């Protein structure tokens, strides 16, 4: 067995590297220092980090939406520190309970949380500066900014675009562990159930296989390992044994094969859809569609079933019943 | 903090739809040793002689009994609601005719909701019906009952910790938490859906696509709505120690025919049982109850689904005293 | 009326259906698809007999070249022809195409099957500042071996038969990435030294063991041409030679296991 | 026919089982004894399928379902119609799984690689087989297992967690869930930062391993290396069933309550309570 693979046997040490970009290197912070342990998994190095105003600003409109959460939770407990610790999961921010429509809605009932999530924008939108903005300081292609531009754009779908199409934001997801979860199954019901949304079933079908395609990749990259596979930069540009093996080991599986470089265009691809479909889906939900269940019902291919106990008709429905 | 194997599973849909009851043996077991405690109903007697209507003087529900029944169903009463205090809870000792003591006139009302619950709701209990000790169990206040704000614990048997009392607002969202399955939906599900009838349950479309003119704007009902329908139904399937696919098919919460199973229709008839008792019967009663009886809004304690179920799809599996005390219903 | 709803009785959300589907198959046929072809086509048949027969499918699933502007000077297109004519020691075992081939002299000196190396350029692999990135210690003085990490040096190679191959006189470091890749060892019996890829080196702290191939195949491991220096295709040689071992190093080796 | 760098590796050996019988290719595809074992199981599955829907009551894609027995039948077999033909679709399909796993050693033998991908590959199948047997068996029914279709398996997963009021607080599910977005947002980082060296893009240069590393030092303080991010990646990915599993096998069998009550060994700590 190639026990590189699962741990480095013998760690290198040597002077750190600082490659330059077109800007801000007078903006990296801190001193490199090493963890042996964390070397049998991955680069011992730690640091320095960049800073920079996009990363800046990012934390400061990011800590400004935190505290604008924590500050409501806290009070969602009288402030009571014990309390606090105890039910913080069950502690959250909510969007307005009341249909105000598209107005601002107070801040006892929606209010703050319409200001939580435009600093949380502010923070995501700068973030993204400082993925796209370090790109190309490094003379580097910007692929990682447009697949983390679809990941803003879904939660933007879900946190305000979907409600604004609705118009309602009594819409958007809650901040909190338990009450963000809990957003998913209210929002599945009031929607005739998720799962007969195509395009839920599109997101779950590039999650499982970004699954699928990392733990191949991930495998087949340690597989290759000893004809150094992992170098894949120069496998691009000049073709090595390894990722020959690579492809033919695919090619005898399951009929075809990709490249060492393509192979990473699928995995962003797949990564991008998940984005994407889910998207697609949220813009869909409420705007065009109301039930999926009697969506796909409607277009013939919802699954029916006997019953096992017997069928029962609508009380509401009865003769004389009651409202 | 776990169960140990085996699991009780049975079947409530079409096979492969992974619809059906998961219960945990010591707990089923737990229970009814609970609800045997149930009192045996009393010895049958022979009904000779004239109405009590006749012989007393402040008989104004079971005026059709001969002395000999009357005096039994005092008896089983006591048993039901007040064992451990006895006949005078709600008598005075030296004039049975009496009304001085306000447990007598709440009694006679709830004679009279009784008799109501067994012949106007059979749609719900059908031949099982309902005595005292369904609710009651042996106490004045019945274990468990809900005021306007979420109360702990569930069991007023109970002695509540500092954080628990209804005055300690740090421990509010635990006494909303514990009403619905332990969930932190913020929705307190007594006081929106079974208090009265002014909400509708129901939020999800019955067509594919959005209506125009109820998809748009304030013309929709908040998602709030949906949160808080979700709440209702998880304190509805921990009130009878139960799940979700005991009533419905996941695939379509909202459709009945095959996707819904007998269960359902039956739940569906005690949400409005449940609305009637309070508004009718039992909201009234803060009249005529002490303050010391009366939440922090002056209402007096109500009932939900828990009050009569108590953890079980069939409060007391099912047990019956329907034709040992026909004179609490139903009556013709 | 109903939001979404169209002539025809169909409604948006349908025909969204449809498009994304096409934009699903779209990618991955016309650009996935092609760009996994980049390397290794056209596809390769037996002739016997000069014939022109291009066809327009092996047009059509290409896609067009694109080059590769290298960090330290010229460039790589592909795809592009690339064709083998390095004569294989391999003989058919029957007729049909799909046949196995089997080796006719020493597979690991020949270098087929899992001990072929591709035809990588004859050029030393460079450090972001233009210097050789893969070196041995004596040349990268600058690099150590972590505390608490066994030094290999001086230690002995034991191969897959439980004799000594050699002794271990060197680590051949990533100076880009900070990572060793390769031990050197000096060949018993032999007068030579040799690398080995530290993916087949079980470090034990009294040994390296190897089980690739036998003490005695170590003789023919690949030769650098330079001491302290190794191009991309003798990596190659190097690293595939071992893995030869695995299914050559004895004839039990590349029948059933069970 | 055969990839330009291909024909030097097609040569015989690396098999577990059969030796030179099946040791051969059809067009692409290698088939070794296991390449024979697997059409073997995916023709009998798929044929049981076949004619098992042609009895239904549809021949819609989407709503064609074939299901276990009802939970009466325990782990018994049963009638054909009711639960029979799932049974037989159920082995055919793990034979299926399994000989494909041990095809991919056989060819990761040959090519002289790791034999990382098929054991990776254990993982989905040890899943499916928690799903449909292990599950299954602890609480003494095959009729638990899914149904084999492509809208109604998700009916099943539907009603599954709801059995426990809300399965999102199942503390294995959450674990699951965890991986499989911080997986699906690695392999986007992975591919695209691979990518942004490849192709800077306007005629300029190719970038190097040291740009790799020092990208991710930039914007997180941190780089785990190239051959890392794909040992990472196989973790991430793997665990998403690994820790499932767990969450999956406790519904039922070691936990019958709604998950969220789960929470009160936390909440109901008499400490705070
Ligand atoms: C515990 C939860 C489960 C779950 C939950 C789940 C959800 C919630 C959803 C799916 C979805 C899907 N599932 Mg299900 N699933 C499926 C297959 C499928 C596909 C129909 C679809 C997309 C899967 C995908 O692309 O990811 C792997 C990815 C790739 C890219 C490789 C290609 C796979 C290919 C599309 C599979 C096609 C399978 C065939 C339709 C039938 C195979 C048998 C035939 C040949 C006889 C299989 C084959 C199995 C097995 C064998 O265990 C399985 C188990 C389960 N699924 C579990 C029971 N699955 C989504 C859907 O759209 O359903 C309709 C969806 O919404
Ligand atoms: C009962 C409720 C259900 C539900 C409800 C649900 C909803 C309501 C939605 C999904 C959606 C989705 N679901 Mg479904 N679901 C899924 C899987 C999935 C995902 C593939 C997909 C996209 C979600 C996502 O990736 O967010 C993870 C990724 C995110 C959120 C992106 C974050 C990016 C961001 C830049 C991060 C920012 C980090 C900062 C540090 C934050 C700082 C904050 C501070 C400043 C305050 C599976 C596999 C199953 C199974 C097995 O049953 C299932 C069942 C169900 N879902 C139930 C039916 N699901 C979505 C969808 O596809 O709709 C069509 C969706 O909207
Ligand atoms: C209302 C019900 C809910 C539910 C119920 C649910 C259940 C009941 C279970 C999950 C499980 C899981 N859920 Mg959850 N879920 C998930 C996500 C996930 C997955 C990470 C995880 C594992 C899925 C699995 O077992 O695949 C299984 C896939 C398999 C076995 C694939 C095997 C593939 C095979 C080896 C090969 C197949 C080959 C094809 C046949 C080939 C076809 C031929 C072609 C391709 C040529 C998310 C992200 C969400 C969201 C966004 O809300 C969510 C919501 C919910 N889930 C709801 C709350 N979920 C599972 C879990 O782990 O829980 C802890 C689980 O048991
Ligand atoms: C399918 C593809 C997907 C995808 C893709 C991509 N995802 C990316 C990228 C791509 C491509 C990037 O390039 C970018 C990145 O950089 O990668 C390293 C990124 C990121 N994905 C993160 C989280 C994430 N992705 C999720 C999902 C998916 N991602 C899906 C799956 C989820 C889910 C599943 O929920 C999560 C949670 C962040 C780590 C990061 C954003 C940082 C940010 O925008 O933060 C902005 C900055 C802040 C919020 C400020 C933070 C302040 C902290 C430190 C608190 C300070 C408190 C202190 C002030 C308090 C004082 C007072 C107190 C003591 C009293
Ligand atoms: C945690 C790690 C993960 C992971 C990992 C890996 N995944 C791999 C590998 C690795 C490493 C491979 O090496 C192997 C492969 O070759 O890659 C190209 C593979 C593969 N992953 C497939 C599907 C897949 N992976 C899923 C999930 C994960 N993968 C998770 C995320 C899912 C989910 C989520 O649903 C799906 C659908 C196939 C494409 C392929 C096997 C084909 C096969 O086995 O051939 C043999 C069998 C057949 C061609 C057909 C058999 C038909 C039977 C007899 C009849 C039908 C029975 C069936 C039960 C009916 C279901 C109906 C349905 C509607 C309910
Ligand atoms: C009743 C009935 C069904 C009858 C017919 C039965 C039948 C099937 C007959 C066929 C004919 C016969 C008899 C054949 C004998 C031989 C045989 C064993 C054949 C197998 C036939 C068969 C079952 C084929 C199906 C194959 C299959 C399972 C395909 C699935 C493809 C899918 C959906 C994959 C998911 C992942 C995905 C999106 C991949 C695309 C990207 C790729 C190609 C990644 C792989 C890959 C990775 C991961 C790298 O890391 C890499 C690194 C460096 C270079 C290359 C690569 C590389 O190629
Ligand atoms: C409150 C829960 C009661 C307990 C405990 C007991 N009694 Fe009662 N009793 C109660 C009511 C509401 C009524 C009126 C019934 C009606 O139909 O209006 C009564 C009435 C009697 C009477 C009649 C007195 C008269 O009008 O002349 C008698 C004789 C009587 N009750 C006896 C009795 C005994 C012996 C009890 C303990 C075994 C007892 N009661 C308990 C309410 C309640
Ligand atoms: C549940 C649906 C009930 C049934 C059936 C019966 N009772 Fe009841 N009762 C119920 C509630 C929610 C309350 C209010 C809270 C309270 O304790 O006041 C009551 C109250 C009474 C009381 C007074 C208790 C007290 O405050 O001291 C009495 C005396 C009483 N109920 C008697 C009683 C009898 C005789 C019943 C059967 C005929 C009966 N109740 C049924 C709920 C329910
Ligand atoms: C039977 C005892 C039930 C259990 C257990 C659960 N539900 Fe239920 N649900 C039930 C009824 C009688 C009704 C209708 C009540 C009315 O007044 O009309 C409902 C309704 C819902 C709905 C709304 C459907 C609609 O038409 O909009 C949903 C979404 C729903 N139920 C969900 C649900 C869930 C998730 C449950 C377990 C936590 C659950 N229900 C249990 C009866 C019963
Ligand atoms: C006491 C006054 C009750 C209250 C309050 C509620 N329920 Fe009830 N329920 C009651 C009885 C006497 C019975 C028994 C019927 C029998 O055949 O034994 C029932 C029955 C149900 C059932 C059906 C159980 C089954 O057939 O397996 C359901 C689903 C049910 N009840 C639901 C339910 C709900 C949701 C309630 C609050 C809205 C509720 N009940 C209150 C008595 C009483
Ligand atoms: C204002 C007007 C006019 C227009 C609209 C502006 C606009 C752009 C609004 C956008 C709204 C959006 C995008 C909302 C989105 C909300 C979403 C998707 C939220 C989802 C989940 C939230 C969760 C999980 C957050 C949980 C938060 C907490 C745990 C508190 C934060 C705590 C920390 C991060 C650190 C730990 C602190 C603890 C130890 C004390
Ligand atoms: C989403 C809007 C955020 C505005 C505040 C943050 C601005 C960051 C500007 C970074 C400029 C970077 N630079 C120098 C590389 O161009
Ligand atoms: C959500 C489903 C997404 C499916 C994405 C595509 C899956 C792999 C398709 C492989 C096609 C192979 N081939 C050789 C026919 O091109
Ligand atoms: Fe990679």
């Amino acid at each position: 067995a190639d026990y590189q693979t699962i741990y480095t046997q013998i760690q290198a040490r040597g002077p750190h590297i600082t490659v330059s970009g077109e800007w801000g290197d007078n903006d990296r912070v801190g001193k490199p220092f090493y963890s042996y342990w964390l070397g049998k998994i991955g680069d011992a190095q730690i640091g320095p980090i960049y800073l920079g105003a996009s990363g800046i600003a990012a934390f400061a409109f990011g800590s400004t939406a935190i505290l604008i959460i924590l500050f409501n939770m806290a009070a969602e407990v009288h402030f009571d520190p014990l309390q606090f610790f105890r039910q913080f999961f069950w502690l959250g921010l909510y969007p307005p309970k009341a249909q105000y429509g598209m107005g601002i809605p107070p801040l006892h009932d929606g209010g703050w949380w319409l200001m939580a999530g435009l600093f949380m924008t502010l923070s995501l939108g700068s973030w993204w500066i400082r993925v796209y903005s370090r790109a190309r300081a490094l003379g580097l292609g910007t692929h990682i900014a447009w697949n983390f531009a679809a990941a803003i754009f879904f939660v933007l779908c879900i946190g305000c675009i979907h409600p604004t199409l609705v118009g309602s934001w009594s819409e958007g997801v809650p901040f909190g562990i338990w009450p963000h979860i809990d957003w998913l199954t209210a929002f599945s019901i009031r929607y005739g159930n998720f799962y007969y949304c195509p395009w839920h079933g599109f997101s779950i079908g590039f999650a499982y296989g970004c699954g699928l395609l990392f733990a191949a990749h991930g495998a087949t990259i340690l597989a290759v390992a000893r004809f150094g596979g992992d170098r894949e930069i120069e496998q691009i540009t000049d073709r090595g044994t390894a990722v020959e093996r690579a492809a033919l080991f695919w090619r005898w599986t399951i009929g075809f094969n990709a490249t060492i470089e393509s192979v990473h265009r699928w995995g962003w691809f797949f990564s991008l859809m998940v984005m994407v479909s889910a998207s697609v889906g949220i813009l869909l939900t409420g705007t065009f569609v109301d039930n999926w269940y009697l969506w796909c019902v409607k277009h013939g291919a919802a699954p029916d079933y006997p019953a096992y106990l017997p069928a029962t008709p609508d009380p509401a429905s009865l003769p004389g019943a009651p409202k | 903090c776990f169960e140990p194997p085996p699991a009780t599973t049975t079947q409530t849909g079409f096979r492969g739809l992974s619809m059906g009851e998961v219960l945990h043996p010591a707990t089923v077991k737990a229970k009814k040793e609970r609800d045997a405690q149930y009192p045996p109903a009393l010895a049958a007697v022979k009904a000779e002689g004239p109405p009590v209507s006749q012989v007393y003087k402040n008989v104004k529900v079971l005026g059709n009994l001969t002395e000999a029944e009357f005096l039994r169903t005092m008896t089983a009463i006591t048993e039901w609601v007040s064992p451990q205090e006895g006949c005078t809870y709600c008598h005075d000792e030296n004039n049975l005719a009496s009304e001085a003591k306000y447990p007598y006139v709440v009694a006679r009302r709830m004679l009279e909701m009784t008799r109501a619950i067994n012949t106007n709701w059979t749609q719900h209990v059908a031949q099982t019906g309902v005595t005292c000790y369904t609710c009651h169990r042996g106490t004045p206040l019945p274990p468990y009952v809900r005021y306007l704000e979420p109360t702990l614990p569930l069991n007023n048997r109970e002695t509540p910790t500092h954080v628990e009392r209804v005055e300690t607002r740090s421990g509010y969202v635990v006494r909303l938490a514990k009403y619905t399955a332990y969930s932190a939906l913020n929705y307190d599900p007594f006081t929106m859906f079974l208090a009265n009838d002014k909400r509708q349950v129901r939020v999800v479309p019955q067509t594919a696509l959005p209506l125009v003119g109820v998809s748009r704007g304030k013309e929709r009902r908040p998602l709030s709505d949906a949160y808080a329908t979700f709440a209702l139904m998880m304190s509805i399937s921990d009130s009878l120690g139960t799940n979700c696919t005991f009533c419905h098919n996941a695939q379509t919460f909202e459709s009945w025919g095959k996707k819904s199973t007998p269960q359902r229709a039956i739940a569906w008839w005690g949400i409005r049982m449940v609305r009637d008792l309070n508004m009718n019967y039992l909201a009234p009663l803060n009249a005529s109850l002490p303050a010391s009886r009366l939440g922090r809004q002056g209402e007096a304690p109500q009932a939900d689904c828990r009050t009569c179920h108590q953890g079980v799809t069939k409060p007391l599996f099912g047990a019956s005293r329907l034709k040992d005390y026909p004179e609490l219903g139903p009556i013709k | 009326m109903y939001h979404g709803a169209l002539a025809q009785h169909l409604d948006i959300a349908q025909l969204v259906w449809y498009a994304q589907w096409l934009v699903i198959w779209t990618v991955v046929l016309l650009y996935l698809r092609r760009e996994d072809r980049r390397e290794g086509y056209p596809l390769v048949e037996p002739l016997g007999l000069v014939k022109l027969a291009p066809e327009d499918g092996q047009v059509y699933e290409l896609p067009y070249p694109k080059t590769f502007v290298l960090p330290h000077g010229g460039t790589v297109t592909v795809p592009r022809r690339r064709p083998e004519t390095r004569e294989l020691k391999l003989a058919q075992t029957d007729g049909f195409e799909g046949a196995p081939l089997q080796p006719t002299g020493n597979p690991l000196v020949d270098a087929v099957g899992p001990a072929s190396y591709a035809e990588r350029a004859e050029v030393v692999d460079a450090t972001v500042d233009g210097k050789a990135k893969i070196v041995p210690l004596r040349v990268a003085t600058d690099f150590s071996i972590a505390e608490g990490d066994v030094d290999p040096r001086g230690l002995p190679v034991v191969a897959a038969d439980g004799v000594e191959a050699g002794t271990v006189t060197d680590l051949w470091v990533d100076r880009s990435e900070h990572y060793f890749r390769y031990l050197e060892l000096s060949v018993a019996g032999s007068a030579r030294t040799a690398l080995i890829p530290l993916g087949f080196c079980d470090v034990k702290k009294d040994k390296i063991v190897v089980t690739s191939i036998l003490s005695e195949q170590f003789a023919n491991v690949p030769r650098l041409q330079s001491r302290d220096q190794i191009t991309l295709r003798e990596e190659d040689k190097v690293s595939a030679y071992y893995a030869g071992g695995l299914l050559y190093a004895t004839p039990e080796r590349a029948e059933s296991l069970l | 026919a055969l990839l330009s760098f291909e024909r030097k590796y097609r040569v015989r050996g690396g098999t577990l089982i059969g030796g030179d019988l099946f040791d051969f290719w059809v067009g692409p595809y290698f088939v070794g004894f296991f390449g024979v074992s697997a059409i073997f199981f995916i023709f009998l599955g798929v044929s049981l399928i076949g004619y098992a829907a042609s009895q239904g009551p549809t021949w819609d894609p989407f709503a064609i379902s074939i299901n276990p027995p009802d939970l009466k039948y325990g782990l018994g077999a049963a009638p054909l119609l009711e639960g029979g033909f799932w049974q037989a679709i159920t082995v055919c399909a793990l034979g299926a799984f399994i000989s494909w796993m041990l095809r991919e050693v056989e060819i990761s033998r040959k090519l002289g690689i790791g034999w990382h991908v098929p054991l990776a590959f254990c993982v989905p199948i040890f899943m499916f087989c928690v799903l449909q047997v292990f599950r299954p068996l602890l609480l003494g029914s095959w009729g638990h297992a899914f149904p084999y279709g492509i809208l109604s398996h998700l009916d099943w997963v539907n009603n599954f967690g709801y059995q426990y009021l809300n399965w999102h607080y199942n503390p294995g599910h959450m674990s699951s869930v965890s991986f499989l977005f911080v997986n699906a947002m690695a392999l986007g980082l992975h591919g695209g930062l691979i990518l942004s060296v490849a192709n800077p893009g306007d005629g300029d240069k190719v970038k190097t391993a040291e740009h790799e590393n020092q990208y991710f030092r930039d914007v997180v303080g941190y780089s785990i290396g190239a051959l890392s991010i794909h040992r990472l990646g196989l973790f991430l990915a793997s665990n998403i069933f690994l820790t499932g599993a767990f969450g999956t096998i406790a519904s039922g069998p070691f936990w019958t309550r709604g998950w969220p009550e789960w929470w009160g060994w936390w909440l109901d700590i008499p400490f705070w309570s």
